[PDB]
């Protein structure tokens, strides 16, 4: 009998399922993941520089000046701002700080 | 004591992938945010054995 | 699949043939040989990285969402924002998605056509100095060397050389 | 079509095929009859069904729409709301009329290469035991009983039970 | 290269077929001839044309800019303005940068298909009766200009070509 070409295509040990229109569990050779889902749930600087940690003070509590947002009276660069969700330290004298969600948006700029 | 270029509230991003999922509110240099729980993308072919 | 190459008429893969995507095995006297054709792989990876590079470079526009804060008194502002958020983020969400699902599908058929192509290649080179089989495998009607072999993978098979030798061998 | 099967070489389809998508046609010393084929027909339906699934579930129950009032002395954020949701519609409006004119088109061609795949399984199942008419029918250089056909529809035709008796038939 | 004809099996164009896009080259004594098929050609057309009608007529879903000014004290609602017009920029952007070259992948294969299914309706109409050189290339300009419109008597050259064949 013959001498004999064939013709064939890769197969492997590649468990890597993808999904198309008609089908779905496709078990490939090669795959690409495209979507990040990792982080390391630290909060760090960005592009080197540190961002503002204004810690248990408000915006109004450090631009105003609360005593016991002293640390924040000198201030270096920052990148961005991290303010609590509702911080202690803000108007102290009780009172209203009036257009304050206009000017927290100005901070970010 | 880190370093990232983007930036979530739950964490930090080192990545190239064009996608991610963590959360929304992210600053810096970022890949776009989409509510799915996967993105793959076929490269190779069908995996049939012999 | 759609070409019906894969999982087809070539019913199973080479868990042997390692040096490309697809290719060949002759098995003639002087040896046998999975043997990764090159020009077809080739092209099939300039192919998927061509499109993979244009999956990542059609998504990336920026910046923040600047993120605001609204008052107890403005309370459909606040809303309109949301709703502009979470509305781009639906699309874009969908866009990638279905993207994702379209070119998976467009991906796994073009592997599928390009085997078929390549084995239509060498049957419509060989001609009738052979038994189509159809398990994807050619069966000669004459001596075909590891130098007739490998003058076949890289386009070149002089039919008229052996056509009256195969003729004769076939009746 | 776009594989030419579909109202191509096969110019029509079966008004008495009615029992799946695709199949046979077979005219022996026996019978005559229509038969569908099991494993193409299932396998298109779950695949056009995984693609309606896959079309309902991805415009779900989320983009919403509350009314809202505006003054006045509003009318810039009114509009501005009127162009979000409009906005908004025509997108969603654009994205499903496009994915149903793509998918549409890309059903039809699946049904065109499934039957040329199964013409081309068959085909290269029976070689040169039968004649190519190129009408997707096959001519038998032998006889096959309703037994060889149910030998060809299931892939499991022995090509060289009738190899011998077919070549005497066709060299004379 | 989907359908393996263009650039594939025949391996170049043909710089002297301009009465269409596809069609032949007949060979015979009586002489040459360059002739595009019609059907096949005509069918094209209207499909490409089909095609982008229908691509102009689905970013026409339209607009008129309003065009919105505020003031250094409504600053989050110009940039909600902003972001919005941005955003949909954007949306548009993709949908349309993403239409063209999808649709341009699907024409390309759509000739490549159309080529192939051409050679196919010739190869399975003669059937036997000729050489599949696989070049792209397989009679008076009466027998040739008969195939060409889809009429062809096989078991007419049937005997004479099972003949020729055997010697
Ligand atoms: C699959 O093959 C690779 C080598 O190509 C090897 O590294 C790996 O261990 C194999 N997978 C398993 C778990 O057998």
């Amino acid at each position: 009998p013959g001498d004999q070409i064939c013709i064939g295509y890769h197969a492997n040990n590649s468990t890597e399922k993808v999904d198309t229109i008609l089908e779905r569990n496709v078990t490939v050779t090669h795959a690409k993941d495209i979507l990040e889902k990792t982080h390391n749930g630290k909060l760090c600087k960005l592009n080197g520089i540190p961002p503002l940690e204004l810690g248990d003070c408000s915006i109004a509590g450090w631009l105003l000046g609360n005593p016991e947002c002293d640390r924040l009276l000198s201030v270096p660069e920052w990148s961005y701002i991290m303010e609590k969700e509702n911080p202690r330290d803000g108007l102290c004298y009780p009172g209203s700080f009036n257009d304050y969600e206009e000017l927290k948006y100005l901070l970010s700029s | 004591n880190c370093e990232t270029k983007c930036q979530t509230p739950l964490g930090a991003i080192n990545t190239t992938l064009p996608f991610h999922n963590v959360h929304p509110l992210t600053i810096g240099e970022c890949p776009r945010y989409v509510k799915s729980e996967k993105l793959v993308l076929a490269t190779g072919l069908r995996n049939v054995p012999q | 699949g759609l070409f019906g190459a894969i999982a087809g008429f070539i019913e199973g893969g080479w868990q042997g043939m390692v040096d490309g995507w697809y290719g060949y095995h002759h098995s003639n006297d002087q040896g046998s040989g999975y043997a990764a054709d090159k020009e077809s792989t080739q092209k099939a990876f300039d192919g998927i990285t061509n499109k993979v590079n244009s999956v990542i470079e059609k998504m990336n526009t920026q910046f923040e969402a600047v993120g605001k804060e609204f008052s107890n008194l403005e309370r459909r502002l606040e809303n309109l924002n949301k709703k502009m958020e979470d509305g781009f983020l639906d699309v874009w969400t969908y866009n990638a998605e279905l993207l994702v699902l379209m070119e998976n599908e467009r991906t796994l058929d073009f592997h599928d056509s390009n085997v078929k192509n390549l084995y239509d290649k060498v049957r419509m080179q060989l001609r009738d100095n052979v038994k189509e089989l159809g398990n994807g495998c050619f069966e000669f009607y004459h001596k075909c060397d590891d130098e007739c072999m490998n003058s076949v993978k890289n386009g070149t098979y002089d039919y008229p050389k052996y056509e009256e030798e195969s003729k004769l061998n076939r009746n």
